[PDB]
């Protein structure tokens, strides 16, 4: 109405803090570093990766900041109690990065549903979407026990396949034919390209932080920096490939760069060796292309959930091709596991990111979060004060 | 008098190269050289290098026409106030032996010098903030050494009070200067450099703590109570605004608030709950100096001294925990503000001599000043 | 000796020295390394009464220094207002191009004076003359970001000269020295208003 | 103020040029 | 035609991945790997984001041009440091490819707006073979000390650069581009690739320095150059512009000559006021050769280096080797003098050969070059947003 926004975000930190003196108590500096390139990810990466709109750089980082710090808090308070079962835990670096890996869930949700909703709404999302991730990456490595080490079933197709049914939920008519906002500027996109190299540089302490040191910990972050070095190679030649008259799109640069250290990640900390990591990079790489393309255009024309940073080509088909090619490791017998926990590990997450993403988009869809009309999306003047000069 | 400003080709070149020379020699003449956890070590100072050179250099870029002067200038002051106190804290804490320890400490020194240039910012050019930068350097210093010499406490843990001298020196130095914005694009580059402060703070609340738990503690605290205040700040703008919007401005320096407000404690803090508490408390008093200090010259430093005021004021209150000790606090605080105030009126108006060549009221925070442009007339 | 000390005391606007330097015989027309004469260095400090005086001592209104540039053109880079205003009343041209090509009206603008810019432009000046580089007032003020010359410029468009011819001002409030001086440089009484009236 | 007769719309309605024609010879004839 | 670039790209890729199958196989020096890293993307990348109209293509062909360059430098070294047998991928490995694309780099910015895509992964497959050739003979024939890669990366980038660009020299050029100028943003944009440059160059020159005393002297070493050459480099940017105006270029790039110049010396026993000295005389340098060499450069040897990488890199680079043979005669090191110099010789002279061959290469009409009219553009390989 006015002060929903501050009043439930003041309610969630007086929340928070009570959950953390009921539950939370006080190998750290060995990790710190690996630990420090995952907040830079978290906080600048996706930050100014979702900047690439002309009005709504504002918004775009902003959000993704409120989003991540309240993520942190609530994501280290819900694994926490799922590791404990309900007693008070001792928390270390490992729940410093766990707690960022889930507002990294949360934000690549919220880059399907960018520009359309309202910081209020992001509120009710990350609470409710960690819970959902916290559940299902426990199940993948508690009941299932399967090897996700990079995430690219728990993170990236959660958020990706959880921020999609958010989108369809909340998807509007008025915006099926584009949005005049929906467009970006130069100066904006050379800040998405900050965002873009801070995540593709730093993606291998994202996919090694929780490795067992050693000879895994070394392989993921070998595996990560090949993948993704073939995984640029492969984005630039086919954003070459499908775009008209061979000219490089900015979107595909920005966001398609990622796909190898996505799918890279179940196989991370596998012997898959350098080839093989940059095997999977140059498909990553391609099959992000082609979805940005192709796909895109045929979910917000036809599928009716439109997904503004195309979060899909970059988390969910890279996700799943990431599962995919831990189950076929596990055929070729260089990792331990088997190979139906994989999937098992994969249907979950996609099952789970659906049904969650369904409910939540059903919560955030009450007209009670000032969530902007379809004129003023993607538009930062709806929340935040614009400067006049650009 | 003219507006359109007077040539530095002389001034600017031989003072700079002047106190190059000077510090060259004084490193010749009294500096010298001298593992394991060398590399970990390292990545402390880097730290608060990356934070000094890009948080304060572009959080202070927001203004229209000003980003290039206050990124520039914010990497020059590092560059000179860096040197300046590597051989300060060697004369009043003993040759000087270079290590990274004291790399690390000088650069704190150099930061503390970095915040309070963010009062000045856009009213002074490159000659004026090299005074201000030796002054400032040399107060701490002193001040320092006056509470080492008072209170029997070491010279480099007396670094601690730099919060409230950066910012009670920048608002005194302010105050001096003759009296007298924003853009998209320069508000996203204040806003990376913004996000660089808050994510590596916590290197700013234990570069000093020599024990590894003492670091574990004083970390997560910051962290915490970093998390809570940014969801403060950016809930709690739209309050205190007059359109009920959230300022990106405000957001800026806002996200650091409950960083400050540990700052001084966050070794001395046992759960998280209690830093987590102290950040929505600096939180809440952000919004009400936003909302209400205007009314009573930059607003962002105004609050940034409160919350430093706030930080120690919450370190008496646990260092109790932990009467004749709150009254040495007490004097201790009261000594560092009145140094900080002193030297700041000294600053100010040693900044204001003519020879300085100081730009014109009717220029301030433009880029033209003090840069090269193309199509433009030059000299008369 | 003489002619330097009187430059000097036209820079710091020491009206009595340069008075008693004038009456001693130092040339009035005596200008510096730079070409600056006394006319100019009074126009940059701003020092109003000084430009007067030198004005009704038969200083060349027009003379020019090494860079081409007019007291006008000093003035208004300088954001010298009361010396714009002056000069103009005098007889300054206002479409003066220095060697580079830069008019009065360029100068104020890439230097954000809004008030040398408003009054240049009530007093004819030509916002479309380009410089040797092919740019134009609102071209500067738009790369400099300066927002209120940029409107202004785009406001005013070509009205142009919306003020009284200076002649005119004179003789409106009875001012015999600035007649004179105007009459010494344009010989013609008959100067005409926009409304055909003579002075 | 103090300025505005040096502007030539300020100057034209001072100088009342209005106030040198013949205005009129008014009749107002009483029938209609 | 359209379709070289993609398919040379995935030629080179799928070569790239031959190459690690037959050659190829698998934790204290990874922060200092990750510091290397955001140099070589962020810093070089954004360093030249300066062009007005070809901010997409600086950043984006860096990428580009970096990850080839890390995959084909790892095994351009790999197989010279095994003498064609299998090798096994360490941290070291990462920060040497690292190195070789930070060299390719540098040789970018000396044809930066005047070259496609195309044409830069040929360049950084040849560049990185004569690069890491040169680096062996320094490390293994010569045993000279390069732990900052003055020689060896700077200057040999550098000199291969201008090889290069007056291979490729366009007459239509020479006086000047109307896109071949800076805007405020963008410039704004290149500080920050200036800033992590700085911020990082002591991890740059400590990466691979033996552990002890010779890293951290490395670091030191680095600092306090990078210190000096800092105020130097913003004084004479003062001194040689009209009326003491600084320079964006001259802040963009002088303040980072010190790290060029002390590379040599970066480990040596040079002390923290040689250190300083070094840095002083870099940032001097560095500004008088952007000030006077460049148009020199280009109006009369018909050398067109658009970032200025000769007063960055070649030019510091020459004068960190000086320093090299300088410290070795007053015994800073146990390195012997006659072989820094030949070091210095065989990284300018391989630099320079190389360059030429590339640049003929390059100069064949089949690599999609722009026009003289659309140089520095982005538009002839990108698509471009129709607001700033
Ligand atoms: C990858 C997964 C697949 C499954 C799924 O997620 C992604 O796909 C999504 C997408 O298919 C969604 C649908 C998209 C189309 C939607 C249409 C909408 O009705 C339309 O609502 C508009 C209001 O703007 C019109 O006006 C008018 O009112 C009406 O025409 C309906 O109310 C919900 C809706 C059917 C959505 C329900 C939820 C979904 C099925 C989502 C579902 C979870
Ligand atoms: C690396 C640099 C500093 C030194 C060596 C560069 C030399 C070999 C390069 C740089 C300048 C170059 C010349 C520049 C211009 C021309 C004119 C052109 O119509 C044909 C090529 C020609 C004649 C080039 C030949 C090669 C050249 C002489
Ligand atoms: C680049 C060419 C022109 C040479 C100029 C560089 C000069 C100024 C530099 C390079 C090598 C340097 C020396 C290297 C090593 C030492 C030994 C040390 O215990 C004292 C300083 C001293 C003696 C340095 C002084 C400065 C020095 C001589």
């Amino acid at each position: 109405m006015r002060f929903t926004f501050p009043l439930m975000a003041i309610v969630l930190e007086i929340a928070m803090i009570v959950l953390f003196g009921l539950f939370v108590e006080y190998i750290f500096f060995e990790l710190y570093p690996l630990f420090q390139d995952v907040h830079v990810m978290i906080f600048v990466g996706f930050g100014f990766l979702m900047t690439f709109l002309k009005k709504y750089g504002f918004s775009s980082v902003g959000i993704n900041l409120l989003v991540a710090a309240l993520g942190l808090q609530w994501g280290t308070i819900v694994q926490g109690i799922l590791q404990s079962q309900g007693q008070k835990f001792n928390i270390g670096i490992k729940n410093m990065i766990n707690a960022d890996f889930s507002a990294a869930t949360v934000l690549i949700s919220f880059g399907a549903v960018l520009g359309k909703t309202s910081p209020t709404q992001m509120l009710i999302m990350t609470i409710l979407e960690i819970v959902f991730f916290a559940h299902n990456e426990y199940l993948v490595s508690e009941i299932f026990k399967a090897s996700d080490i990079g995430a690219s079933m728990t993170i990236h197709a959660f958020g990706a396949y959880f921020g999609l049914a958010v989108a369809g939920i909340l998807y509007r008519s008025g915006l099926r034919k584009g949005h005049e906002n929906e467009e970006s500027a130069y100066y904006s996109d050379l800040f998405a390209m900050i965002g873009t190299l801070f995540l593709w540089m730093f993606w291998p302490s994202f996919n090694s932080a929780i490795a067992e040191p050693g000879d895994k910990q070394c392989r993921a972050i070998v595996n990560t920096y090949f993948s993704l070095a073939a995984c640029v190679l492969t984005a630039f030649a086919f954003s070459s490939l499908v775009e008209h008259r061979g000219k490089l799109n900015m979107v595909h640069i920005q966001n398609a760069t990622l796909a190898g250290g996505v799918a890279v990640g179940t196989c991370a900390d596998m012997a898959i060796h350098p080839f093989g990591s940059m095997i999977i990079g140059s498909i990553a790489g391609m099959v992000s292309v082609l979805g940005y393309k192709f796909l895109t255009p045929l979910f917000t024309t036809k599928l009716r959930i439109h997904d503004t940073c195309g979060v899909h080509n970059l988390h969910g088909l890279p996700g799943v091709v990431g599962g995919l090619a831990g189950i076929v490791a596990v055929a070729m017998g260089a990792s331990n596991t088997s190979m139906a926990m994989q999937a098992a590990a994969l249907g979950s997450s996609i099952g789970t990111a659906v049904v969650g993403g369904l409910m939540t988009g059903l919560i955030l869809k009450l007209p009670l979060w000032g969530q902007p009309s379809d004129q003023n999306c993607y538009d930062d003047s709806v929340y935040w004060k614009v400067p006049k000069t650009r | 008098s003219s507006k359109y400003p007077r040539s530095v080709r002389r001034c600017l070149p031989l003072w700079a190269l002047t106190l190059e020379a000077a510090l060259i020699l004084l490193f010749y003449f009294f500096t010298h050289y001298d593992q394991k956890g060398l590399v970990a070590s390292y990545q402390v100072g880097q730290d608060l290098t990356v934070m000094a050179a890009l948080g304060l250099g572009f959080l202070t870029s927001n203004f229209r026409r000003h980003s290039w002067s206050s990124v520039a200038f914010n990497l020059f002051m590092l560059a000179l106030g860096v040197q300046w106190a590597i051989l300060l804290d060697g004369f009043l804490s003993q040759k000087v032996v270079i290590t990274l320890f004291s790399i690390r400490l000088a650069t704190m020194s150099a930061m503390s010098v970095l915040i309070s240039a963010g009062a000045v910012l856009g009213k002074v050019n490159l000659a004026q903030l090299v005074v201000m930068v030796l002054v400032e350097v040399t107060a701490l210093g002193t001040l320092r050494m006056v509470i080492s010499n008072i209170f029997n406490t070491d010279y480099h843990m007396n670094l601690r009070h730099f919060y409230v001298f950066a910012a009670y020196f920048g608002l005194t130095v302010a105050w001096c200067l003759p009296k007298p914005q924003r853009a998209t694009i320069p508000s996203l580059s204040a806003m990376l450099g913004a996000l660089f402060l808050w994510m590596f703070w916590p290197s700013v609340n234990s570069p000093l703590l020599r024990s590894p738990i003492q670091r574990k503690n004083a970390m997560f605290n910051t962290y915490y109570a970093l998390a809570v205040s940014v969801v403060t700040a950016i809930s709690g703008s739209s309050l205190a605004h007059p359109q009920r919007k959230i300022s990106m401005t405000y957001v800026h320096s806002a996200v650091l608030a409950g960083g400050v407000a540990v700052g001084t404690s966050c070794h001395l803090i046992p759960s998280p709950w209690l830093a987590m508490v102290l950040g929505l408390v600096a939180g809440l008093i952000s919004i009400g100096g936003a909302k209400c200090l205007p009314v009573c010259i930059s607003v962002m430093h105004s609050i940034f001294s409160l919350l430093g005021l706030l930080g120690e004021i919450t370190y008496i209150v646990l260092l109790v925990l932990h009467g004749f000790q709150v009254l040495l606090s007490i004097g201790e605080l009261s000594l560092a503000i009145v140094i900080a105030l002193t030297s700041g009126l000294l600053t100010g108006l040693l900044l204001n001599l003519k020879i300085w060549k100081a730009p014109h009221v009717a220029k301030y925070f433009d880029d033209q000043v003090f840069w090269k442009f193309p199509h433009l007339a030059v000299g008369f | 000796d003489a002619a330097t000390s009187f430059l000097r005391a036209a820079r710091s606007g020491n009206l009595d020295k340069a008075l008693d330097h004038l009456r001693n015989g130092v040339d009035i027309n005596t200008c510096n390394q730079n070409g600056l004469n006394g006319l100019h260095l009074a126009s940059k400090e701003g020092h109003v009464k000084m430009v007067v005086e030198l004005l009704h001592k038969e200083i060349i209104l027009e003379t020019t220094t090494k860079k081409g540039n007019t007291a006008l053109h000093i003035a208004a880079l300088a954001g010298q207002d009361e010396v714009v205003r002056e000069l103009v009343n005098y007889g300054a041209n206002v479409n003066a191009q220095s060697q580079k090509g830069f008019t009065p009206l360029y100068m104020a603008a890439q230097e954000n004076h809004l008030e040398v810019v408003k009054f240049l432009l009530e007093n004819g000046a030509n916002q479309n003359v380009a410089t040797e580089d092919g740019f134009t007032p609102l071209a500067v003020a738009l790369q400099q970001g300066h927002e209120n010359v940029v409107a202004h410029l785009i406001n005013y468009g070509t009205k142009g000269k919306v003020r009284l011819p200076a002649l005119h001002i004179a003789a409106r409030n009875d001012d015999t020295r600035t007649a004179a001086v105007l009459l010494q440089n344009d010989p013609n009484p008959d100067v005409l208003s926009k409304t055909g009236f003579t002075p | 103020e103090e300025l505005q007769d040096d502007y030539e719309d300020m100057m034209e309605e001072n100088l009342e040029q209005e106030e040198y024609e013949d205005p009129d010879i008014p009749e107002s004839q009483m029938e209609e």
